[PDB]
DNA sequence: TTTCGGGGGGGCCGGGGGG
DNA sequence: CCCCCCGGCCCCCCCGGC
DNA sequence: TTAGGGGGGGGGA
DNA sequence: CCCCCCCCCCTTT
């Protein structure tokens, strides 16, 4: 811990006020009009990894509290003991005693509230409804099914959604400014492609595409550079092998398949999602093609998931794509 | 706070008397009258019978407009007083129909007073008449020695058995890993009459007594110097205890032959 | 800013009898009780964010009044109920001794009962029947099975059915009334239509809208509380052409970043309730769902393993 | 003092039995528990070893059983203070673990109570201990369930213990050491005067027709029937049939079904009609399942090959639908499977319902064509289990002389070891003993090892027969042989 | 039956304090 | 110097879905 | 619609 | 009085 640039890029771009969230203008909105009329109310932040959940619930904590957030809120999660005891022990006891250092009200965060154990669900509620007066609680999550009914009553609901493009667009051109990079469009578009709306990963991608680079103050990463790092198969090669698939024979389609792999190394798991992708958009005849395309291509990646036998695995591929392919013709 | 007004003027007395028997009998009625306190209380097992006198001389300024009853759990009672100090007077005040006691521990050194509340309890154990008997064994031995014993012949044994003959006292204990005896005979010195052990046999006795009794019933040894035992041939034993107005008896059943 | 607005469920939670709504018979049956006391040993079991513990804490302060500090025990899943707590605590304060009206006893408030353990219910039973010329047992909860057949047989059974819009719609017109609330009827239709019969979710709803919006109509409603996935499932399973039940899952639920586990499951209930499908069809169907639960437990959540459950679906339907 | 008024009172207390007779039902036990405790010291002049007419002066211990709310303590108290006994009184509220067992009412079982000696019957000196909620203590060893079993066989007064299930493995110690009392559902019939007196004191109108259904919702409860009328009663004051629906319905006691009940309502067909299918719901038969999730699976699988189907779709014989439900109970077993292990995935119980129990029975759902058996397969693992202890205490034995795993010891090895262990035996009579201790010397082999391997072998090779054939003089020379002999060790610990 | 994990309840053990 | 109170491990039994 | 078989108890030719 | 009706309860780790 010699200093912020020691950080892996994911820590040392986290935000630290609402206005370095991005992506979520409606809820930022409507909490930061809670927080300036005093109208906080028990909150349920519900979203899928790297959408800003924590972030923000640290954001608005320093944004009631001030630098000093630390001491006056009280943050429990996952890898902390959250058993019943300490719902009837430390947070009954933070709930119900005035803070020490101001005349403010209490923040309790339970983070990845959905780890909790049936019974300390169930002690919370007579905690967050008899304290309500002086103490609020927020609860964040990414599974909704592991949160008892009882908790989801007394709390007011925000869904984080998938990060859309401009909001990924704004915070590259941030580090790009501040690591000094330059980008490709093309190579922004296949960033923005992979990530699949998690911040996460266009950090730690662009961390890595900055470290390939022969002289990252003048070179700029092209999508080349995206592809090599990540080990990912080009638009192109998908294209390729999806055309031979459906085209040639099978020595040909084979020999193709075989070739674009072995070019780059490219993992079959990869190629079978890129195809998945680009067959969704596909305009089918018959229903009964895309039934068996995805029964078929679903069984192949829970196979690939468990290991097997990797030319077999890409033979069922390239087999199953011509066999539901020739239910268009009749 | 006039009904009932009852002046220890040490708290270590009331303590020590509760302590003597807290251990065998929870709930307790308390019977407050002008001639003084007295209690009657029955053990869960109900072989065990425990009965108090408090007389009007123990205490410094007794006074009881009426009769009243009062009903405490005796560990509740035990906490309380263990906040008094020995130095400071205990007064217990009761008025008309009470749902509580007050109990004051008053410092006259100082300017310091501790004001408690206990909530009495609704105890509907009725009162046994215990009707004076004459026992054919009466033995006054120090209290010391009977806990000695008694603690001794425990170890050994869940039963513990009394034999009274002719200036001769034995104590037995035979159980499972072994067997253990004692044996006492009459002695008086003039010297040190307190460690005179007295014994009136009108018949041989011999009775059994289970040990878990007999433990609970030498608590009350920190109250006397000398303990006094009446056995009868087939009558509950009686173990008690004298105080300076008063009195600490224990009836135990001995078990059947 | 420091400050906290009083939340409008407890600012506005009932304090007598007659402001509770909805279980109008059952309602009438407290009052009458604690019009003549005579409280008996009661169970009272429902749905959340119905008004049970407001019954409860109604009734126990009607009949007792000045006295309801002292005759008055209240025990819930946050605080310490194990078998020595029955055993000492709620032993001693059945045994305290209290004068009151010729007509009122002593109340325990046992809420959230179905989260005790079996070992402090079996200990409740002789407490129950032994002081109960002074002392009275009210029991809350959800599950009334979780009760243990004993205590059940010595308490009077009071089950709480859901409210009605009626009831929901004529509470919330009042509170809008006493918070000069502004709004426009179909905004007070989304709200009962997302609250589901939980008057306190619809109270929670009410509120949020009015603070971060001011208006209460319909787009507001529905940017402060989102349409119940449920629906949506239930939508994409009775889709008749594959396409449109895959349209619905990509743009309804996976684009808005709703979980994979959350999704099956989801799809496993609605499935279980659908009424409307014939029974065998269903339990090929739960088949089909489980197998895919299965794979994404495993670890293989992705939108293609979905996509082909849907796809098995409809080969099923055809 | 202040009293209690009457009208304070809960019904049950206020219309609580006071004497054997008011008891409504179960009269043969109540005389049965009455005519045990008068003849209790008569047994015990006997030592308890002379059985009576009635067959109980060889028990010191009764122990009354029944389902909730039909007075059994009622009749306890009553049979003690009626035959002038000193009641000592235990229940759920108090402490019976071992060591307070041991600590506490273990002193009391040949004591006289002090109490019984200051209120003078000659009995009254003498207890009767009264363990009530029985069935209300947990734990295997410190809970003190086989402490008072114990306790029951070697009382000096009499005791009585009571409990709601009396077939739970907790209650396996209380075998055959007290004299069992049953106390059956009451019926109508034996209560109807009781609720009619109620409800003319009470000042309420109850009409006879509907008492049945009352005792019904009840499940036979009294103590729940009069909840009901004092709870209904408040603001209802005429009870008829213009009501009974909706205060049956409302007060219908829901208990979870046993094993046997379970597979009965399953397996019936009506439930798998539109009409049934809509009166019970595919829920209502996963909750069904959920009465008894470990339990049911067992119950589906044991008793599905046993029925008459209702439900055969056309063209489909029985065969063809035991086949697939047999497939569904495979794929349910693979899910439980999942359930149990490192992951422990219990979120996938309702799929295991669905799999294990209704799919099947939805396959071969009808009519039990006869007696519904409880699930062998527990007693076959159990067995198993056995078996392959003592094998792997043979194979280990042998594990010096042999190159094999146990399974090729089974397989391989045992039939010859057959044909040199056992066939000389019927062949040379005494002469073969030698050879045969021989050859067990050279294996490390013990007797009971050779029990055991004579143990395992199946079909054609069953040897007890031909064991029990053999001359008992030939069994007591090899006997004696063997133990004239030093043999050799395999394993030294 | 039973492959983690949580929860509860009861039994000893031992530190500290008091006498 | 010895006995008693009361905090802490330690062991053993029991769910685990809605 | 009642799985088979045993126990209990009110009614009665 | 034995027989019948009628119901309940046990099969079960
Ligand atoms: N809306 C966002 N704006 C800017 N950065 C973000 C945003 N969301 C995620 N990140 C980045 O990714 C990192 C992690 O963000 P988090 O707030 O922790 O996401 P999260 O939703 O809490 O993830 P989970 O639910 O714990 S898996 C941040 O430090 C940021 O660098
Ligand atoms: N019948 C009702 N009438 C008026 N308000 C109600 C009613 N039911 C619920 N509420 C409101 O919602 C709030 C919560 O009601 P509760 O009584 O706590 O519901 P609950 O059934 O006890 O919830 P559970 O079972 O503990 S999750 C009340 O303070 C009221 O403001
Ligand atoms: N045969 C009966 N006749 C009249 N009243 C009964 C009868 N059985 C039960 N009751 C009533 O229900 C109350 C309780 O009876 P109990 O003797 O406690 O039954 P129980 O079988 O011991 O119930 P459990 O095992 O403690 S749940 C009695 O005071 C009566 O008011
Ligand atoms: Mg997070
Ligand atoms: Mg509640
Ligand atoms: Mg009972």
């Amino acid at each position: 811990k010699r200093s912020k640039e020691n950080l892996p890029w994911v820590e040392k771009y986290r935000p630290e006020t609402l206005d370095e969230v991005y992506g979520q203008n409606e809820v930022i909105t409507t909490v930061r009009k809670f927080v300036d009329e005093g109208k906080l109310p028990h909150l349920l932040f519900y979203g899928p990894p790297g959408t800003g959940k924590t972030s923000t619930i640290v954001a608005l904590a320093r944004e009631i509290y001030g630098k000093n957030y630390s001491n006056m809120v009280l943050e429990l999660n996952a890898s902390d003991d959250r058993g019943i005891d300490v719902v009837r022990n430390q947070i009954k006891d933070f709930a119900s005693t005035r803070q020490i250092f101001s005349k403010g009200f209490k923040l309790i965060i339970l983070d990845e509230a959905d780890a909790m154990t049936n019974a300390a669900q169930n002690a919370l509620r007579r905690v967050i409804e008899r304290y309500t007066k002086n103490t609020r609680f927020c609860v964040l999550a990414n599974y909704a099914h592991k949160l008892t009914p009882a908790l989801l009553s007394r709390c007011t609901r925000f869904r984080f959604q998938p990060l859309p493009q401009e909001a990924i667009e704004r915070r590259i051109a941030n580090v790009l400014v501040h690591e000094k990079l330059k980008l490709s469009p093309n190579a922004e578009k296949a960033l923005i492609e992979l990530s699949n709306g998690d911040m996460r990963r266009v950090l730690n991608v662009l961390q890595s595409c900055k470290a390939t680079l022969d002289n990252p103050d003048e070179d700029e990463i092209s999508d080349d550079v995206i592809y090599e790092c990540c080990g990912a198969p080009r638009p192109s090669d998908l294209k390729a092998v999806l055309k031979s698939i459906l085209e040639d024979d099978w020595g040909t389609a084979h020999y193709t398949l075989n070739k674009v792999r072995s070019a780059k190394g490219l993992a079959l798991i990869d190629l079978i999602e890129g195809i998945v992708k680009i067959l969704e958009d596909y305009e089918l005849q018959n229903e009964e093609t895309r039934v068996h395309l995805l029964t078929k291509l679903a069984d192949i990646e829970y196979s690939i998931s468990k290991g097997g036998n990797d030319q077999i695995q890409g033979s069922a591929v390239i087999g199953a794509i011509k066999a539901s392919f020739e239910n268009e013709t009749v | 706070a006039s009904m009932l007004e009852a002046k220890f003027e040490e708290a270590s007395l009331f303590k020590r008397i509760i302590d003597g028997f807290k251990d065998c009998v929870q709930l307790v009625n308390f019977q407050c009258k002008e001639d003084g306190i007295i209690a009657q209380a029955v053990d869960d097992s109900r072989v065990l019978l425990v009965s108090l006198e408090i007389g009007v001389e123990a205490f410094q300024e007794y006074r009881c407009d009426h009769p009243v009853t009062l009903g405490m759990d005796l560990t509740s009672l035990s906490k309380i007083l263990r906040c008094g100090n020995n130095t400071d007077t205990l007064t217990l005040i009761a008025d008309n129909t009470p749902d509580s006691i007050i109990l004051l521990f008053e410092d006259t050194k100082k300017d310091r007073i501790a004001e408690y509340s206990l909530k009495l309890m609704d105890i509907d154990a009725d009162f046994l008449k215990i009707e004076e008997l004459q026992y054919d064994s009466t033995l006054s031995l120090p209290s010391s020695e009977f806990s000695k014993i008694v603690r001794d012949l425990s170890q050994l044994s869940d039963s513990i058995n009394i034999m009274i003959t002719k200036e001769t006292i034995k104590f037995v204990a035979d159980g499972d890993i072994g067997s253990g005896s004692v044996i006492i005979k009459p002695f008086v010195d003039m010297e040190h009459p307190e460690t005179s052990i007295k014994l009136e046999m009108d018949q041989p006795v011999d009775l059994t007594f289970g040990a878990k009794y007999l433990l609970d019933i030498i608590k009350g040894s920190s109250l006397s110097d000398r303990v006094g035992i009446r056995l009868s041939s087939e009558a509950p034993a009686l173990f008690q205890f004298d105080l300076k107005s008063g009195f600490l008896q224990f009836f135990l059943a001995p078990k059947f032959n | 800013t420091l400050s906290l607005q009083l939340p409008w469920v407890e600012k506005y939670r009932p304090q007598v009898l007659s402001d509770i709504v909805g279980n109008k018979e059952t309602i009438d049956r407290l009052q009458q009780i604690a019009k003549d006391g005579n409280m008996p040993h009661m169970i009272i079991s429902g749905m959340p964010g119905i008004g049970k513990t407001t019954s409860v804490h109604c009734l126990a302060h009607e009949l007792l009044g000045r006295s309801y500090a002292d005759g008055v025990l209240e025990l819930n899943a946050s605080d310490d109920r194990g078998i020595d707590v029955v055993r000492n605590q709620i032993k001693h304060f059945a045994q305290k001794k209290l004068h009151l009206p010729p007509g009122k006893h002593k109340i325990v408030i046992l809420d959230e009962a179905d989260s005790m353990t079996a070992g402090a219910q079996q200990a409740l039973r002789r407490t129950m029947e032994l002081y109960s010329n002074s002392t009275r047992f009210a029991f809350a909860c959800n599950q009334s099975n979780k009760i243990i057949e004993p205590l059940q047989s010595r308490c009077a059974i009071l089950r709480y059915s859901k409210l009605s819009d009626e009831d929901v719609l004529k509470r919330l017109l009042q509170i809008i009334k006493l918070e000069d609330v502004k709004y426009t009827n179909d905004g007070l239709e989304a709200i009962i239509f997302t609250a589901e019969g939980d008057m306190r979710q619809a109270i929670n709803n009410l509120q949020s809208t009015v603070a971060g919006h001011g208006l209460v109509n319909a787009d507001n409603v529905f940017k402060i509380v989102d349409s119940p996935h449920p629906l949506i499932v239930k939508k994409m399973l009775l889709a008749s052409n594959l396409e449109d039940s895959i349209q619905i899952l990509r743009t309804d639920l996976w684009k808005k970043g709703y979980s994979s586990i959350d999704i099956v499951t989801t799809s496993f209930r609605v499935t279980k309730n659908l009424a409307q499908v014939k029974e065998s069809v269903r339990l090929e169907m739960i088949k089909e769902i489980g197998l895919t639960h299965m794979r994404i437990l495993e670890g293989v959540g992705t939108y293609l393993q979905l996509a082909s459950m849907l796809a098995k679906i409809h080969k099923l339907n055809n | 003092d202040n009293v209690v008024r009457e009208e304070d009172k809960l019904w049950t207390v206020k219309y609580a039995p006071t004497n054997l007779q008011q008891v409504c039902g179960n009269k043969g036990s109540v005389m049965k528990l009455k005519n045990w405790l008068a003849n209790w010291e008569n047994s015990k002049k006997n030592s308890f070893k002379h059985a009576g007419k009635d067959g109980s002066g060889v028990f010191r211990a009764a122990m009354l059983y029944g389902p909730p709310g039909i007075g059994k303590t009622t009749a306890a108290h009553l049979v003690a203070q009626e035959l002038g006994y000193d009641i000592l009184e235990q229940n759920a509220s108090d402490v019976r673990s071992k060591t307070l067992l041991n600590a506490g009412v273990k002193n009391a079982l040949d004591n006289m109570s002090v109490v019984g000696y200051f209120k003078h019957n000659l009995n009254g000196k003498h207890f009767v201990i009264i363990m009530d909620e029985v069935d209300g203590m947990s734990g295997g060893d410190r809970g003190g369930v086989g402490q008072l079993a114990q306790f029951c066989r070697k009382t000096s007064t009499p005791l009585i213990l009571i409990c709601n299930e009396r077939n739970l493995p907790k209650m396996r110690p209380f075998d055959r050491v007290c004299l069992d009392i049953q106390f059956r559902r009451p019926d109508a019939n034996s209560i109807k005067s009781r609720l009619m007196t109620i409800a003319i004191r009470e000042k309420f109108k109850l009409d006879p027709n509907v008492i049945d259904r009352l005792i019904q919702t009840t499940r036979g409860d009294i103590r729940q029937v009069i909840n009901l009328l004092s709870t209904i009663s408040t603001t209802t004051k005429t009870i008829n049939h213009e009501n009974i629906n909706e205060i049956s319905k409302a007060w219908e006691k829901n208990i979870a079904l046993k094993p046997f009940d379970i597979a009965h309502k399953m397996l019936d067909g009506q439930i798998y009609s539109d009409i049934g299918s809509r009166n019970f719901t595919l829920n209502d038969k996963i909750a069904l399942y959920f009465d008894d999730f470990d339990f049911t699976p067992l119950m589906i699988q044991e008793n599905y090959l046993s029925t008459r189907p209702s439900v055969l779709k056309p063209g489909q014989s029985h065969l063809e639908a035991v086949a697939e439900a047999a497939n569904c109970i495979s794929l349910g077993d693979i899910v439980e499977k999942k359930i149990r292990s490192s992951e422990q995935l219990w979120s996938l119980l309702p799929l295991h319902a669905v799999l294990s129990s209704v799919y099947p029975a939805s396959k071969v759902a009808g009519h039990m064509a006869g007696r519904i058996n409880f699930t062998a397969w527990l007693g076959q693992n159990s067995k198993s289990a056995k078996y392959y202890r003592l094998l792997q205490e043979i194979h280990y034995h042998t594990r010096l002389g042999t190159s094999t795993d146990k399974i090729g010891l089974r397989l391989d090895y045992l039939p010859t070891f057959r044909k040199r262990l056992l066939d000389p035996f019927l062949k040379q009579g005494a002469d073969a003993i030698s050879s045969v201790i021989e050859v067990m010397d050279d294996y490390y082999l013990t007797k009971e090892d050779w029990d055991s391997i004579m143990e395992f072998f199946v079909g054609p090779d069953v040897t007890t027969a031909i064991i029990k054939k053999i001359p008992a003089t030939v069994k007591s020379g090899f006997t004696r042989k063997y133990n004239s002999m030093t043999h050799p060790v395999a394993i030294y610990r």
